[PDB]
């Protein structure tokens, strides 16, 4: 575990009356303060694979590099998926789960069936729930799903040149900055359905990655069965300082 | 840890306490000092 | 199952518009995010319908390349246009445009075009023979989307 | 016929509980994969004339 200290809130002075100049009330009131603390932890991720010493000969070409590359890429896929939408049961709480449990899940009017698309104005309206941290733009990250991007490409408010400068869709076919927010497309969003997130905005500097040991590869020889077991393990987690800094928009119910 | 044959007594020997002190984003002050002074030497 | 049944009618009640062509990129899935690796092919009637498109008329709408000033359509939504005359006849349920992932397709071939001549003295004839062996195949089962007129 | 090979898709790992920190479940699950193949061929086209 690791613990840090959080400094308390602010205090208030007092306006003393004019009749208290000759008494001890002239000096005012008291200001008290108490510190607090927070803790961080870690979780373990593991995977393995075996390769018997006879399938290596029982083939024309080797099959080891494929095994190792599959191991590593599976590890990366699982960690990124967990960071996206992992629950809290033995795995890091995903960004979308954090946003939902903080009541930062803005239920927009876009429809999952396809009657109403996802407009850029709707994406920019999510900045309100960020509160004080939404004022600054250089400290934000925007991530949208694939279908949100394809619906953005067909926005009636970005077609004409006179509407939006030189970056009109008709001239480019691509969408860059939306309301000053750079647009990043990720495909690991949940399945498209009613009440499901399709875009998230995060305060980048609020989140950290506690980590104990990196990805390690261990090789064991099991002569009793003539195999070659490989083991890959790591210990990571996704943690944040305070209880704010994320907002997620979802399709209508 | 409490999984091996030999483990430690209390969590305070499994934890690192840091004196690092942090604060959230705080409100700004605007109308406090935008007007001009007027020094009075009397009542 | 990439044949997209659009709203353009097969007679002329509704024309073929740029939005219909650009909306097809969604059905390409992951392949549709890169414009530099795509090819668009439209028929005669589709091109003539695009020439009358309402959203490419004015200077204010589309830059300097409004139809009224040029009379031909070049890049549309970032996609260069290629016109081909070998599409099936304009009819209900038939197609008028296609977008292909260019690198996903190969053209296997065994022998080139060869010509052989034979002399049949018994008939005083010269027979000429031209033969070749080719085919069209793709690597994986995707990368092509086609739009069709309404039913 | 010409035949090529197709690589499989991606796997995933598992998050182990702390209660199994000493037992044989500390290595989680196993990832597996198999390859695939494709085929190509050709057709013949011909035409003739006499004079």
């Amino acid at each position: 575990i690791l613990t840090m200290l959080v400094e308390p809130d602010a205090g208030r002075a007092t306006w003393v009356a004019a009749s208290a100049y000759g008494s001890d009330n002239t000096t005012g009131s008291e200001v008290t303060g108490a510190l607090t603390e927070i803790h961080f932890s870690t979780y373990k991720l593991a995977a393995k694979s075996f390769i018997t010493d006879e399938t290596e000969e029982d083939a024309i070409f080797s099959l080891l590099p494929l095994l190792r590359k599959r191991l590593i890429e599976a590890h990366a896929v699982s960690i990124e998926e967990a960071f996206m939408t992992g629950d809290g049961s033995g795995k890091p709480k995903g960004l979308l789960t954090l946003a939902s449990e903080d009541s930062a899940k803005v239920t927009t009017e876009a429809k999952a069936d396809g009657s109403v698309l996802v407009t850029a104005k709707t994406i920019s309206k999510l900045r309100r729930k960020l509160g004080r941290h939404g004022l600054k733009l250089s400290k934000l990250v925007l991530i949208v799903s694939m279908d949100a991007y394809y619906d953005l490409l067909e926005d009636e408010e970005w077609q004409d040149v006179a509407q939006v400068g030189n970056d009109a869709v008709k001239l480019q076919g691509q969408v860059g900055r939306i309301y000053g927010l750079p647009v990043v497309v990720s495909e690991y969003f949940p399945a498209k359905a009613a009440g499901k997130e399709f875009a998230v905005i995060v305060y980048k500097d609020n989140f950290v990655m506690p980590r104990q040991r990196a990805v390690t590869v261990e090789r064991e020889r099991q002569a009793g069965k003539q195999r070659d077991a490989y083991y890959v393990t790591q210990r990571v987690n996704l943690q944040r300082y305070f209880e704010n800094g994320v907002v997620s928009g979802a399709y209508a119910a | 840890n409490q999984s091996s044959s030999v483990e430690v007594s209390s969590e305070s020997y499994e934890t690192i306490f840091s004196q690092r002190i942090i604060r959230d984003l705080q409100k700004e002050l605007v109308v406090g000092a935008l007007f001009e002074e007027l020094p009075m030497s009397s009542k």
